[PDB]
């Protein structure tokens, strides 16, 4: 488990060292904020129907009642250029907020805890996550248990023994084709079916697909070893 | 999950292919490109939303040809091979409830001229440079992802969410779901005939409800209606004079010369450019609401379909057992199953 | 002789996969892999 | 039963506790083995 983790962290460094654009979700935020300021500074070149966009040329060439109808065109157009930038930035800000609320929730639930939420903390069953900072963002290294090397087995919903029906306490019943076991559900680790591995309910005619097998009682062999002990006392005790 | 992609020819909307209007429009600089970029941003996001909600499966899973699942009857939510699009029975109801105003497919121009322009608004929209674009995934292509999510769920439970799909008998998968709500698994196996009959009748009531009622898919139809209303509003603002002598650009160019015509044309540029800036702001705001709904739908898909949720009321009213996705025009329907 | 070009195709959604389901069959993992994955948020 | 329950402390820390028997599944089988042990001693009066 340590070697699988240590080599999986090794692949993060190799991936980040090799690929160009995996941090595109952060670089796109920089690129949109840079594109918006370059667009807003471009709109200073626009004439908006004035004789020039260069405010000083109008003031070098016109006078204080007919310069003003040029200046007012530029005020009207430039004020609209800001009103457009600020609206676009308020809409971008609402999306970055939603992403920060998600990132703060991922921090609380994946870093400060272990999450039962499927796919919330990466692809698998969540173990833990490690935060790493990035320019304008966060990277979570999510660590997940992923099951592997599955085998087919025959299974049953219940086992029938003394006419009573038995169900797993924890786990599931399985057969390799000749013997029956209980195993935990997420890793194959077979065990003898016992009155400690199982619980009873009702009898063997309510349950569809119930199978006949013995259920071992761990008390009974040691009690019978104590019966053979009682007999060894009695047989010698015929002599006095 | 998504809304209609739209693209606008800014130049053709503002100027009806007048070259002197186009030369005046250049005085305003990058605003037409900003509008085009913003709409391209909204349009590319509709595919991202749809991909994130549906494309969660690694494999296109299939059920066996033997359709027995412990007595539970999925035949009304599994895909029907007899249909030319392989949707389920319930998906093929949902596609009748929501009626689209365009889907972005080919109009052969024979469609547009003559009678149809008098009776379909889409033509007025198209002749003014307003275009609905098609989604990247077709309705058959969404039905594939939905049938794979569903086939994975009924044949393998939550296991295909974490790893490879692992088969388990459906009655034993349901017994796991009962353990997961704190009901001992013998309560399933001792009542399995009843639990299956309750479920089979509860799916029967979904078909009856969808077959009878008019407006249950209102949350999807309202998205279509708002995107249609916004384009009909935007094409209406072409009739507005904005203080010019006519709204019809060709009247001004039939009646005025190249210095006093321009103060009419510039009013129409100013008002029409404001009409697009209003439409694109409203669509950027709407797109954020649809995004938030797609992120919720992908979270519901992850936690209610690919798993069993401990979150109260997140996967319907009750203790959650499991959920089944069904596709709809611009959306998803979850059938949530609860004890 | 062979040669780069622009191609167009209907996209694949994934590999096709019939699950080996039966009334009495279960698959159980005999091993595991710890996997570490990045998630990036602005 | 002693399998359905766990013990902690005595009956005077807990508000609203009730008196009832708690069955011990080991005890009746051990006494069935006691009456069996006893029948062996009663037969053993004969040799
Ligand atoms: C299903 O799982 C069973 C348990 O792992 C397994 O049964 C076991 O089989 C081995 C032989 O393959 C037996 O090994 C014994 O071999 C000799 C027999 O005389 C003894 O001297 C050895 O000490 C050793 O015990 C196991 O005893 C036997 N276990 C039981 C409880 O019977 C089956 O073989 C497996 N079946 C399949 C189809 O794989
Ligand atoms: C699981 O083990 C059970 C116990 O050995 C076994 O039940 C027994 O099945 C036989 C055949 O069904 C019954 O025999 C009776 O069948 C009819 C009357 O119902 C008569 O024609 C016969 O003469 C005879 O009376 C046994 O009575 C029955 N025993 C019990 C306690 O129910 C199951 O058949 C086994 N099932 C499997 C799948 O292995
Ligand atoms: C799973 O649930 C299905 C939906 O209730 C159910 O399908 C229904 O089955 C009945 C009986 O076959 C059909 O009734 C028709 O039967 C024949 C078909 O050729 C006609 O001659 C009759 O006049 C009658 O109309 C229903 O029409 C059919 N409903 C649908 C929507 O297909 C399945 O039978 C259930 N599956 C199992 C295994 O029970
Ligand atoms: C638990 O709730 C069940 C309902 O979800 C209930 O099942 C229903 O039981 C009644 C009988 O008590 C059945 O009614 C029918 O019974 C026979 C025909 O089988 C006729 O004599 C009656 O006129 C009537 O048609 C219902 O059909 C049955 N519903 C289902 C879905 O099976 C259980 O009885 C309840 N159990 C307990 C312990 O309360
Ligand atoms: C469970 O999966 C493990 C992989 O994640 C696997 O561990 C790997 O086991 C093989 C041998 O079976 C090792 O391969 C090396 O083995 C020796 C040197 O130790 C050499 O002869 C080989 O050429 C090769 O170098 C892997 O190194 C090892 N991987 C790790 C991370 O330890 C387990 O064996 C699997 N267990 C089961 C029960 O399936
Ligand atoms: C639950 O069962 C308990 C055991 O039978 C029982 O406790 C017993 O209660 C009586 C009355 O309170 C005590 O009797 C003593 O009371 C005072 C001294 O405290 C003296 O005046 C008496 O002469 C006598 O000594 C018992 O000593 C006490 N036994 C124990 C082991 O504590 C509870 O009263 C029962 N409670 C209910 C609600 O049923
Ligand atoms: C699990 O088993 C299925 C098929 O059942 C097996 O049949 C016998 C041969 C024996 O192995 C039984 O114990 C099993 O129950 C496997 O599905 C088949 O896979 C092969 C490729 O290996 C493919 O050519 C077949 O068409 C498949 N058949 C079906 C019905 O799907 C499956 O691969 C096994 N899974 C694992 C994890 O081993
Ligand atoms: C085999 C056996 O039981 N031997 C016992 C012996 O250990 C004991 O000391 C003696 C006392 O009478 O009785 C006999
Ligand atoms: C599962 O059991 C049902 C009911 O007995 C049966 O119809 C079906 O054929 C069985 N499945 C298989 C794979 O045989
Ligand atoms: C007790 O002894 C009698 C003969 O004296 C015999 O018949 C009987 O089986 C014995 N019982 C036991 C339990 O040993």
């Amino acid at each position: 488990i340590a070697n699988q983790f240590n080599s999986a962290i090794g692949k993060i460094q190799d991936s980040l060292s090799s690929t160009a654009s995996a941090l595109g979700k952060l670089q796109d935020v920089v690129n949109h904020n840079a594109q918006a300021l370059n667009t807003l500074v471009k709109q200073l070149s626009s004439k908006f129907g004035a004789i020039s966009s260069v405010l000083n040329d109008i003031l070098s060439r016109l006078d204080k009642v007919e310069a003003e109808v040029q200046i007012d065109r530029l005020i009207t157009g430039r004020l609209q250029s800001l009103q457009t930038y600020v609206t676009q930035q308020l809409i971008r800000a609402a999306e970055i907020r939603a992403s920060a609320n998600l990132a703060a929730t991922k921090m609380s639930e994946c870093v400060l805890g272990q999450s039962k939420r499927v796919d919330f903390c990466g692809k698998g069953y969540h173990l833990m996550s490690f935060p790493q900072s990035a320019p304008h963002g966060v990277v979570f290294l999510h660590v997940t248990y992923v099951p592997a090397q599955e085998k087919n087995f025959t299974t049953a919903p219940a086992i029938c023994h003394d006419g009573k029906a038995h169900f797993p306490r924890e786990g599931v019943f399985v057969s390799n084709g000749t013997h029956w076991f209980v195993t935990q559900r997420n890793f194959y680790e077979p065990q003898i079916i016992t009155t400690d591995n199982t619980f009873v309910s009702g009898n063997c005619d309510v349950v569809i697909g119930i199978v006949n097998n013995t259920v071992y009682d761990p008390l009974q062999p040691e009690l019978d070893s104590f019966k053979e002990e009682l007999d060894k006392y009695f047989k010698n005790h015929t002599s006095p | 999950v998504s809304m209609t992609k739209t693209s606008v020819d800014c130049t053709m909307y503002i100027c009806g292919d007048s070259t002197e209007c186009s030369n005046l429009l250049l005085q305003y600089g990058s605003f037409c490109t900003q509008l085009k970029r913003a709409l391209t941003g909204i349009a590319v996001e509709q595919d991202k939303n749809t991909q994130e909600v549906f494309a969660q499966v690694k494999q296109i899973y299939k059920t066996p040809p033997i359709k027995y699942f412990g007595g539970f009857n999925f035949s009304q939510i599994l895909p029907d091979p007899s249909k030319p699009s392989k949707r389920s029975f319930i998906e093929d109801l949902l596609f009748n409830k929501v009626t689209l105003a365009d889907a972005g497919f080919i109009k052969q121009y024979g469609d547009c001229l003559g009678d149809i322009a008098a009776r379909d608004l889409i033509c007025a929209q198209k002749f003014n440079g307003l275009t609905v674009l098609p989604p990247l995934l077709t309705d058959e292509m969404i039905a594939q992802y939905t049938s794979a999510l569903l086939a994975g769920t009924i044949t393998s439970g939550w296991t295909f969410g974490a790893g490879a799909a692992l088969q388990i008998p459906f009655a034993m998968q349901m017994a796991y779901r009962f353990n997961g709500i704190g009901v001992t698994q013998n309560v399933l196996y001792e009542n399995q005939k009843l639990i299956a009959n309750q479920f089979n009748s509860a799916i029967g009531k979904i078909q009856d409800s969808l077959s009878s009622t008019a407006s249950a898919l209102g949350k999807l139809q309202d998205v279509v209606n708002h995107n249609a209303q916004a384009l009909n509003t935007l094409v209406k603002q072409l009739s507005s004079k904005f203080g010019a002598i006519s709204s019809v650009l060709n009247d001004i160019l039939s009646r005025l010369d190249k210095v006093e015509a321009e103060v009419q044309i510039d009013r129409l540029i100013t008002g029409r450019l404001q009409s697009l800036q209003t439409y694109v702001t409203q669509q950027l705001i709407r797109a954020a609401e649809i995004r938030a709904s797609a992120n919720l739908a992908a979270t519901k898909m992850s936690e209610c379909v690919l798993g069993q949720s401990k979150r109260v009321d997140f996967c319907g009213k009750g203790y959650h057992l499991m959920s089944f996705p069904q596709s709809a025009p611009h959306g998803v329907v979850f059938l949530h199953v609860t004890y | 002789v062979a040669s780069q070009s622009i191609i167009a195709y209907t996209m694949s959604l994934g590999a096709e996969n019939s699950v080996a389901y039966s009334n009495n069959s279960i698959a159980i993992p005999t091993n595991f892999t710890i996997s570490v994955t990045t998630e990036i948020l602005p």
